[PDB]
């Protein structure tokens, strides 16, 4: 008695910043 | 660091070019008949 | 109802960072990218087989 729209409301992602900074060292 | 996407920059020697602003236009424009086609696929 | 008279048509597909360089000068702007944010976990409209 509704049509039902299918593609859903999706929100994104945070941007983050400090991540891409800091390198990685193997331990 | 992080260099900012979608800093404009000239890439042709084209009088009129595109710009990615019309093109994603033409892109939103475009979909909700291939999202309604998409169901009967479906 | 033409294939023909059609004005655009767009395609999404994954590629690789080598499959860009393979033709260095047919692809400009390169270092800009984000190359994270940009999977296919990120993009929900497009289907992929890929976990």
């Amino acid at each position: 008695t509704f049509f039902w729209l299918k593609k859903a409301i999706i929100t994104a992602r945070k941007e983050q910043y400090f991540m891409p900074l800091a390198s990685v060292t193997n331990m | 660091p992080l260099p900012d996407p979608s800093q404009a920059t000239k890439l042709t020697s084209w009088k009129n070019e595109l710009s990615l602003q019309a093109l994603k236009a033409d892109l939103d424009a475009a979909k909700p008949s291939h999202t309604a086609m998409m169901i009967k696929v479906k | 109802g033409d294939i023909n008279k059609a004005m655009f048509a767009i395609v999404s597909f994954e590629t690789c960072k080598a499959d860009l360089l393979k033709e260095k000068d047919r692809y400009h702007n390169l270092n800009k990218i984000d190359w994270q944010s940009s999977a296919p976990v990120n993009e929900p409209d497009h289907a992929t087989t890929t976990p």
